[PDB]
């Protein structure tokens, strides 16, 4: 079980770590974050109590390096540290420790929703598509703009996530408009899972990835990125048995963690509905088209 | 985006453009079967491709062969509309391609957008105007020339005859309006208007009769009385 220290709470915030989220007062004795399991990408996140605008945080994983949290009172930001001093940082946290000033990833042994939302996601995809090669850790926030969003404006700064775009020659071999258009198993067979992406595992860690960063910084290009991905699968007449089976388990502990509140700004009606009722894979969803009915029947 | 009367203007400047209406590519008659069911036979349809400033038509005729073992015919007609404007395009001249596609209906735009995607700079628009086009198969000569049709085949009319030598392309497109509108309301009155004087004759490089001016303003006054009438007996006021 591994450990984020923080030097200090200064400011008072809400702090994410994956699912949970716990309040920390202006200058309340907080030293950080113990027992979070080994073994999975994490993210800790964070909304400033006096600017509920801007929900940042970094994806990380504790087995790739000693991290921090230290607030920069310039920038006005917690931001994530690697310290390189293996002696010093086991001193910190022990000392934060023996003195009880960390909180415990709450995990219940039962649960497995942390797992069931991050099984293909893994920090060295994460860094191609969140560029900042000097650290191995990855920042995002609400409003970082997508390189699909930005051909439609500062390249450092965007979330790199695999453009999708069914009107684009990509997408639509030469005398195969109708065939490629109304099926896009080409596109998504050829070009997407055998072109780019290599395996459906890559391009589920993608989509689980974005769907991620919809939810926990309302972050809406991530949640255009998710839609997409879930489209040009139930919009392919010709899928792997074991892709639909693993899309089904994946959807449904996505739509299981949304808040009930967010289903609004955060689920697309049109997507949904052609997904569900319409599309090719319309009896292909059983655990998602059951949850969705029974938790937002209302959507659809 | 969408063309309407607040833009109408941009249909007669200098900027090549075409109308596509898709409404008589996929055409059948639909009867009785022997066992007492209900099928379709389709008959030869035709692509309405125009140039509304020259007048220039592009009349793909679509043969029923294009159907034979086909599903789903009224989603297919969509997509070999769009191709057969593709490749219309691809065989002008660069000078001679549009800037804009308009399609009469918007069920064609996605159909269109995908066929063209080699031509980024080509607008694919709506438009909010009800245009008559679906009555082309009431001018006698187009729909001749579509019924002998024995393979696929273009033919090219100039569907304003000679007028554009005396009258503007708005003013031409104006009275093809009408004369398709009325055509389209009460084909067998519209018909009478156009035939009734047998002194008045079509030549044979042109699809309506040689009226001079003041006998167009006539026929035109006609046409409109022709519209209103059947508008007071449609909607009974």
């Amino acid at each position: 079980m591994n450990t984020v220290p923080f030097t200090s709470a200064p400011i008072e915030v809400t702090i994410g770590i994956d699912q949970y989220s716990f309040n920390v007062k202006e200058n309340q004795p907080f030293h950080g974050i113990k027992d979070i399991p080994i073994g999975h990408v994490h993210v800790i996140h964070f909304q400033h109590a006096d600017n509920s605008s801007m929900r940042y945080g970094y994806w990380f994983d504790c087995r790739m390096g000693n991290f921090y949290i230290q607030y920069d009172p310039k920038d006005g930001l917690y931001k994530m540290m690697e310290e390189r001093d293996g002696a010093k940082f086991e001193n910190i946290v022990h000392n934060f420790k023996e003195r009880q000033m960390m909180v415990s990833y709450p995990k219940i042994d039962e649960d497995d929703t942390w797992y069931n939302l991050t099984e293909f996601v893994q920090m060295d995809k994460i860094r191609k598509i969140v560029r900042k090669d000097e650290n191995q850790f990855s920042y995002v926030d609400s409003s970082m703009t997508t390189v699909q969003e930005n051909e439609l404006s500062d390249p450092a700064h965007s979330l790199n996530y695999t453009v999708i775009n069914f009107k684009s020659r990509e997408a639509i071999r030469p005398g195969h408009e109708m065939e490629d258009f109304l099926d896009k198993s080409y596109y998504l067979n050829t070009v997407m899972l055998q072109g780019i992406f290599k395996n459906s595992s890559n391009y589920f860690g993608e989509l689980q990835f974005a769907f991620l960063n919809a939810m926990f910084f309302g972050n809406y290009g991530s949640s255009l990125q998710w839609h997409a991905m879930i489209e040009l699968i139930c919009s392919s007449a010709t899928v792997p048995k074991h892709m639909l089976d693993k899309l089904d388990e994946i959807l449904y502990y996505q739509i299981k963690t949304l808040p009930e509140q967010y289903s609004d700004i955060l689920l697309n009606e049109r997507v949904w509905n052609i997904c569900l009722y319409s599309s090719f894979q319309k009896n292909s969803l059983h655990n998602t088209e059951k949850i969705m009915e029974n938790k937002y029947p209302e959507l659809l | 985006g969408a063309m309407n009367s607040s833009n109408y203007a941009e249909l007669f400047n200098n900027d090549i453009k075409l109308f596509v209406d898709d409404t008589n590519v996929y055409r059948v008659t639909v009867h009785k079967t022997f066992e007492g069911n209900v099928a379709t036979k389709a008959i030869n349809g035709c692509i309405f491709t125009l140039n509304p400033k020259t007048g220039h038509l592009f009349l793909k005729i679509i043969h029923t062969s294009v159907w034979a073992g086909q599903k789903r015919l009224s989603q297919l007609a969509k997509w070999k509309t769009a191709e057969e404007v593709s490749a219309l395009v691809r065989s002008l001249p660069k000078e001679e391609q549009p800037k804009q596609i308009i399609v009469t209906r918007k069920a064609m735009l996605d159909p269109l957008e995908v066929h063209m995607l080699d031509f980024p700079n080509i607008a694919i628009r709506p438009t909010e105007l009800r245009l008559p086009f679906s009555a082309a198969m009431s001018i006698d000569k187009l729909s001749d020339v579509v019924m002998k049709a024995t393979e696929p085949q273009m033919v090219l009319f100039n569907i304003y005859d000679d007028w554009l030598d005396r009258i503007s392309s708005y003013t031409a497109f104006s009275r093809l309006t009408l004369l398709l509108r009325a055509l389209k309301t009460n084909e067998e009155s519209a018909k009478m208007i156009l035939l009734s004087d047998p002194t008045i004759t079509i030549k044979s490089y042109h699809l309506w009769p040689s009226f001079t001016d003041e006998q167009w303003i006539t026929i035109e006054s006609q046409m409109r009385d022709l519209i209103l009438t059947e508008y007071g007996r449609k909607y009974n006021v």
